[PDB]
């Protein structure tokens, strides 16, 4: 709206000057088949009347170059004034310039031919605003339907009614006053009265019976004291009872279909009518007849909340409306405590509401159920029930509380009858929806699966690794222990991290032991480990093939990752460390030994034969080694399964540069 | 089982009978043939006009009009031989009979004789046997030629572009009329029975209408008793009955009272089909009542100004303009619906951006999952700073991505215009929205879930890998506002790095459904990474195979020395296992193992006689020794 | 008992049942219709109903990740495919298309599980005929689903 | 909650209102106000 003199079609002073111009257009097209049949060139005292009245259709014309439009495929309105001109132009200009000439004048200077007096029929083009009343009438829900369907269909029984009648008396002016004889109101006599001479009659004797003709053939009386006798006006009532009768079947098919097409108070007053009948038959009770009034008349009154109505509407304006609705109740519920935002709003959605009175059953104890209700308001009650009808009222199921949870997630019946106390606001959740958003969202099925064993400290079921909701969960935080280790495994911190905060476990372990940790120390990444430590992780984790990730940080090389791992609680607890310390002795890398026996393992461990470390390295000579595994080992007395001291077996050798280290430990005795 | 449903199925035999032979017959469909059709419905109609006027009107026809109804029989006289040349499209057995034998019998057998007989002049017959009266009632089979204009309203009802409903009101409407030309031809008829010296005593001689007598009536003017009779007619049938014209005599007594009893069933017909027609709802009324159904709920749950004001512009969006009727196409199946969005949505997903060349099957799999969205300017879809929970490409329309920087400086980021997508920067990452997709001018969006562009997209990974490929090969999205996120998830290895870790935790499983698609699709690998591990590796003796097919696949490479010294037979030994062991070893297992004599030793010292006969049963010489070279029997000869 | 019992009667996964056990089977029926070409089962799924052919020439095939397939099997009349992804709680391994116009006969899931878990015989007899047709490659054990439960 | 359900809830309790005072007035449902509600009907 950058022009300032473009009118919006919105507009308060605006749309005074609509039904100003509907007011000059129901008048001047009812005015016009009265100045054509009923005169032959406006008086004088009509000629001020007949020039303003083409005058404020005149402005009107010119007011329509200036109001914007909306446009058809882009929905904007269109301040331009070049596109609403050539709308204007091309849509209702011609038919409405034409029809405000001042046709009267025209026909009175030409001689007064009668054919120019037929060009002020084109002034029925000012019904178009009526035509544009009723369709913007239609399109506005503050006003009723009663009061607009047949309301516009006795509009059209005025209009066609006065048309005809001033057709009709046309018809009687267009034989000469010699031949008057033969008209329809030239022979006409009521009474003691005479039509004759009918053009020296007043302009409302003839007006009202003319138009008494044409309303009494219009309803279909048709007394016959006004009829036809010409040739002319037989074919014009011949027209006119053919277009009125199919224009009164029209009314009555209206009439009667707004008749049947009742509201839904009728609906649901034959169906209390034929229950109530159904109850009157069968001799029920007081309050049962009672609960089922009150039980049908809860569903009627609150069926509106169905989402069948809005499953047009798109989405993000559905999970609007089921965010501002449902999300403060699902929000305040103990079993969904920790979820992420996204399940909550895959929750919300597929929820339908439902009442119940005080005394109706939900749920019952014999039945595996299909729908996690939420409640909302009510005070519903958890009855157990034996075999001999004993009732115990286990729970209390208040406000933002949920029941059934239980029963789906481990596919068990369900163990309590649940009773409804007061009147009640559930929420509705159907089973199916729920387990496949649990298996779509397992990170949130496995906070819900540890709120639903706390709560219960597992009454029973605990393992509950029974049904599939309780194992897909497995099988996805199986595989994406797997994703985080593969990513634990290369460098890719960012990516370990972004699936870390993406609700993961640093503690799921792969298929065979292999925590995040085992990879990340054997390859090394100092700040990948830094990660894992401060995140939180069992440092002391075993495998399938008993090892640690600090054995795999001194099996790869990494003196960075094993002083790392040492500032915390390394702990080797590695099984047969005594043969692995002899059979590293045997291979004899003196680097992988140094670091061993580093920050590590005791060196006084034994093989299969009871024997030490040093004792299998003083058998060959390996004094480089030796002297690193008598650097924090102690107590060289000690023999063989055969008994031999390492003394004594470093003495066959044939190596004497060894026996050298044989003297240290001679003083701590 | 077609032969019970000839209708549903097997509707049109087109090939084997155009031209079997003859050359002759016509298919009832050719350009010239349905030029004549009209022809003769033109004709058929004044000749069932005329009838009744020649009939009531007249006592033998003048000597004008003479060449008019020798013509008029001429041209029906053609008609009569030119329908033994054409074809017989059928009622039970659904193919259009070429046969002329079949052309001449069922209509010798039908209305042949009706429309035979019509042909014959008979105001020449008339006029030749003496001019009896009741030669001439034989005019009255030419109101036979309705057929052709009942049969072009049977054409018409089944042409699907006007209502049935409509073609009946026009039927009765066609019934109303020409039953009131009759009526009038019949009336004046009734009045030519009587003698000119009792013509006081009928309904016209008897007759003054204004300062006019119609005395003496036989002497007026055709078109002057025509009128007056079609006007007794016209307003008796539409029950005004002015009584300015009534029944005279007791024949015609008999005729009016047959008459309005006819009008009578008639006309309330025609009202019951013009009610039966208006409570088919129109599409105003239809879009009232969800409306005030749609009113209520927002009345009582409370909702916003604006957010009422978007769920009426959204429901007078579907009505008025628009017409999205998926409601409507909710019946037909999925394979059907899938060919209508591959019809539909191809053209407009193959040319978006992001999907520069992927795999047929990829586009596919997104074009069955889509759906039409419509929204009004001013609308804001996905909000700067939330989740992202639909996939959006703009089909048609215009919207607009904006950002803000601290006051709400909506400046514009983008203008998306057709064939653009957004939404698709953040299912890729998990990030947040970035921009604020408002709406500019009225769009046509086609919408796709997360859940599904993660199923469909980890499916296909290397049309994935295209995407992400697709993403980061751009101005690295400066174009936009340079949110970079790294690049994008980089390459995350699903070629080796995940796909075999995927297949060997479908072997871990043991889920063989899993491992066949996987590994049926190429890509079966033989190291798994961080670690040694093999397919074989693990489900084969570790997991023991769960499925017993996990070892006849493809025949992997067995003996292979993982990362911790396991060869498959050593893991399908440990676990014990006996069936992958009796299975392995003659596929060719080892017992390849370093320092194997001293694991014998301490197989000796813990005490296992079950595992250590699994080791030399499967292959083991216990000669093989350790650092002090001590045989196992040299530890089993010591405790 | 007198229009589906003939069709039901002679399935080989209902050999040597109890008439009984047919009698129960025939009632919960739904008489369907397909023109030859659309499809009624998909890759990966489990199924939601069990299905009998009486006049009909579905197909069953399994489709691959590039656009390919392959029929694993031809289904003619008098065949039941279904069941072995019900009673082993599997996902159904074959796309279902049809090539004629087939006449199935459909029974939900719950329904059937329910009949076999009263008649157990029965439930018996189908186990056996599913472990000797289908030749069970493996799960001989089948423990998966809980109607062998 | 249940202040939106008031025409179709409980509903009889007309028995505390009935005669708390003013001794004269007559219910709807009487039988005396039967015998007026046809008489002057035909009147
Ligand atoms: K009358």
């Amino acid at each position: 709206n950058d022009y300032k003199y473009i009118i919006h079609p919105k507009n308060r002073w605006y749309k005074a000057w609509e039904m100003f111009i509907l007011v000059w257009a129901i008048y001047s097209s009812l005015f016009t088949p009265m100045e054509f049949g009923f005169f032959r060139g406006l008086p004088e005292r009509l000629f001020v009347l007949d020039i303003v009245g083409q005058i404020a259709f005149l402005v009107d014309i010119v007011l329509q170059f200036f109001v914007a439009y909306r446009d058809t495929q882009t929905y904007r309105t269109v301040y331009k004034p070049t596109r609403i001109a050539f709308r204007y132009l091309k849509s209702h200009f011609l038919m409405d310039f034409i029809g405000c000439f001042p046709w009267d004048l025209i026909y009175k200077a030409s001689g007064k031919h009668e054919l120019v007096r037929y060009l002020l029929w084109i002034r029925l083009f000012r019904v178009r605003k009526v035509v544009e009343f009723f369709q913007r009438l239609e399109k506005d829900t503050r006003i009723n339907y009663l009061f607009t369907r047949i309301l516009k269909l006795l509009f059209v029984e005025v209009y066609c009614t006065h048309t005809a009648a001033c057709i009709f008396y046309y018809l009687a002016t267009t034989l000469p006053p010699e031949n008057e004889g033969y008209t329809w109101i030239g022979s006409l006599k009521l009474g003691d009265y005479s039509y004759e001479n009918f053009r020296e009659i007043d302009l409302w004797k003839r007006y009202t019976t003319a138009l008494y003709f044409a309303i009494v053939t219009m309803a279909t009386v048709g007394y016959g004291d006004i009829h036809a006798v010409n040739l002319r006006e037989m074919i014009f009532v011949m027209i006119y009872v053919s277009f009125d009768m199919v224009l009164g079947a029209y009314l009555i098919g209206n009439i009667t279909a707004l008749i049947v097409k009742g509201s839904n108070t009728e609906r649901f007053r034959d169906k209390m009518n034929d229950l109530i009948s159904f109850m009157n038959r069968k001799k029920l009770g007081r309050d049962l007849r009672s609960q089922i009034t009150g039980h049908v008349r809860l569903q009627y009154d609150s069926h509106y909340t169905d989402t069948v109505m809005l499953q047009d509407i798109p989405a993000s304006i559905r999970a609007k409306i089921a965010q501002l609705l449902y999300l403060p109740y699902i929000k305040k519920v103990p079993l969904f405590k920790g979820c992420s935002t996204e399940f909550i709003n895959q929750i919300v959605i597929r929820l339908h509401e439902e009442y119940f009175l005080p005394g109706e059953v939900i749920t019952e104890q014999g039945n595996v159920v299909d729908h996690l209700y939420f409640v909302c308001e009510g005070l519903l009650e958890a009855l157990v029930t034996k075999t001999d009808g004993s009732e115990e009222s286990v729970t209390l199921l208040g406000p933002h509380t949920s029941f059934g949870d239980i029963s789906i997630i481990c596919n068990i019946s369900q163990p309590f009858t649940v009773r409804v106390c007061e009147l009640c606001h559930l929420l509705r959740l159907d089973k199916q929806s729920f387990s496949n958003i649990l298996e779509i969202y397992f990170h949130d099925g496995r906070t819900i699966l540890n709120n639903i064993m706390e709560e219960k400290e597992s009454n029973d079921r605990i393992k509950k690794l029974e049904s599939d909701i309780v194992i897909h969960i497995g099988k996805q935080e199986a595989e994406l222990a797997l994703k985080v280790n593969s990513a634990a495994f290369q460098g890719d911190f960012y990516q370990l991290k972004s699936l870390i905060r993406s609700g993961a476990d640093p503690n799921k372990t792969d298929y065979d032991g292999r925590s995040p940790l085992h990879l990340a120390a054997c390859r090394g990444y100092e700040d990948i480990t830094l990660f894992l430590i401060q995140e939180g992780v069992d440092v002391n984790l075993k495998d399938k093939f008993g090892h640690t990730p600090l054995f795999e940080a001194v099996k790869a090389g990494q003196e960075g990752v094993i002083g790392l791992l040492v500032k915390e609680g390394a702990s080797f607890n590695l099984e047969d460390s005594g043969n692995f310390l002899c059979t590293t002795v045997a291979k004899g890398d003196s680097d992988f030994l140094k670091r061993l026996l580093s920050s590590g393992m005791n060196p006084n461990s034994e093989d299969y034969d009871h024997r030490t470390p040093l004792h299998v390295a003083a058998s060959e000579g390996l004094f480089l080694m030796a002297k690193m595994l008598v650097e924090a080992g102690a107590s060289v007395i000690s023999k063989d399964r055969w008994g031999n001291s390492p003394l004594d077996e470093a003495r066959l050798c044939g190596n004497k540069k060894l026996i050298k280290l044989l003297e240290d430990v001679k003083n701590a005795q | 089982e077609t032969f019970r449903w000839l209708d549903s199925s097997e509707h049109r035999r087109i090939e084997t009978d155009g031209h079997n032979d003859y050359k002759y017959i016509i298919h009832p469909k050719n350009r010239w043939y349905k030029a004549w059709e009209m022809f003769i419905l033109v004709w058929a109609i004044y000749s069932s006009l005329f009838t009744p006027m020649e009939f009531g009107f007249f006592r033998g026809l003048p000597e004008r009009l003479f060449v008019l109804d020798i013509v008029g029989q001429i041209a029906f006289l053609v008609d009569i031989v030119l329908q033994f040349f054409v074809a017989y499209r059928d009622t039970q057995t659904y193919r259009t009979v070429y046969k002329p034998t079949r052309i001449a019998f069922r209509y010798l057998k039908s209305h042949f004789l009706m429309d035979f007989i019509g042909c014959f002049p008979w105001d020449l017959i008339y006029k030749a046997s003496g001019k009896h009266e009741l030669v001439r009632y034989l005019l009255w089979i030419r109101l036979f030629r309705v057929r052709k204009v009942v049969e072009f309203f049977q054409r018409l009802e089944k042409d699907t572009r006007i209502n049935y409903l409509f073609t009946r009101i026009l039927k009765l409407l066609f019934v109303e009329v020409y039953c009131t030309h009759t009526a009038a031809c019949i009336f004046y008829y009734l009045a030519t029975t009587l003698p000119p010296e009792n013509e006081g005593y009928t309904w016209i001689g008897s007759l003054k209408l204004g300062d006019y007598s119609y005395e003496n009536f036989r002497e007026i003017d055709l078109w002057k008793r025509y009128t007056t009779a079609l006007y007794f007619a016209i307003v008796t049938m539409a029950t005004v009955g002015y009584g300015d014209i009534h029944a005279v005599n007791l024949r015609e007594m008999i005729f009016v009272m047959i008459y309005v009893s006819f009008d009578m069933v008639l006309g309330a017909y025609l009202i019951g089909n013009i009610t039966a027609l208006i409570v088919k709802g129109s599409n105003t009324e239809r879009f009232r009542d969800k409306m005030n159904d749609l009113i209520s709920f927002m009345n009582r749950k409370k909702l916003g100004r604006d957010l009422r004001s978007q769920i009426t512009g959204h429901v007078r969006l579907q009505y008025d303009s628009h017409y999205t009727d998926t409601v409507m196409l909710q019946d037909i199946p999925a394979s059907i619906r899938a060919k209508i969005a591959q019809l539909l949505y191809l053209p407009y997903i193959k040319k978006v951006p992001l999907f520069k060349g992927c795999s047929t099957e990829f586009i596919n799999q997104i074009v069955i999952r889509l759906h039409e969205e419509y929204f009004l300017p001013g609308e804001v879809i996905t909000e700067q700073g939330n989740v992202v929970d639909h996939l959006y490409f703009v089909c048609e329309g215009l919207l607009e991505a904006l950002v803000t920087k601290t006051d709400g400086s909506e400046e514009s980021v983008t203008l998306l215009g057709p064939h653009t997508s957004f939404g698709d920067i953040s299912i890729i990452c998990n990030i947040s929205q970035p921009f604020t997709v408002r709406v500019c001018e009225l769009c046509h969006l086609l919408r796709l879930d997360k859940q599904s562009f993660s199923n469909i997209l980890e499916i296909y990974f290397h049309d994935g890998r295209t995407i992400l490929n697709n993403i980061m090969e751009e101005k690295e999205s400066n174009d936009r506002i340079k949110k970079l996120e790294s690049d994008i998830v980089i390459h995350i290895g699903k070629q080796e790095a995940e796909l075999a870790l995927k297949v060997n935790s479908a072997a871990f499983q043991g889920d063989f459904y899993q491992l066949k698609s996987l590994i049926r699709s190429g890509a079966d690998p033989n190291k798994t990474d961080y670690d040694g591990r093999s397919p074989l590796h693990l489900a084969a003796c570790r997991g023991y195979e769960d499925i017993t097919l996990f070892l006849i696949q493809e025949g992997v490479d067995v003996n292979l020395k993982d990362k911790f010294g396991h060869t498959p037979l050593f893991e399908a030994v440990k676990a014990g296992q006996e069936g992958v062991i009796g299975l392995l070893v003659k596929e060719g297992a080892s017992f390849n193992l370093e320092d194997s004599g001293n694991f014998l030793c301490t197989t000796v010292a813990k005490g296992d006689s079950d595992f250590l006969k699994r080791l030399l049963s499967s292959g083991m010489n216990p000669n093989s020794e350790d650092y002090d070279h001590r045989t196992p029997l040299h530890v089993a000869a010591s405790e």
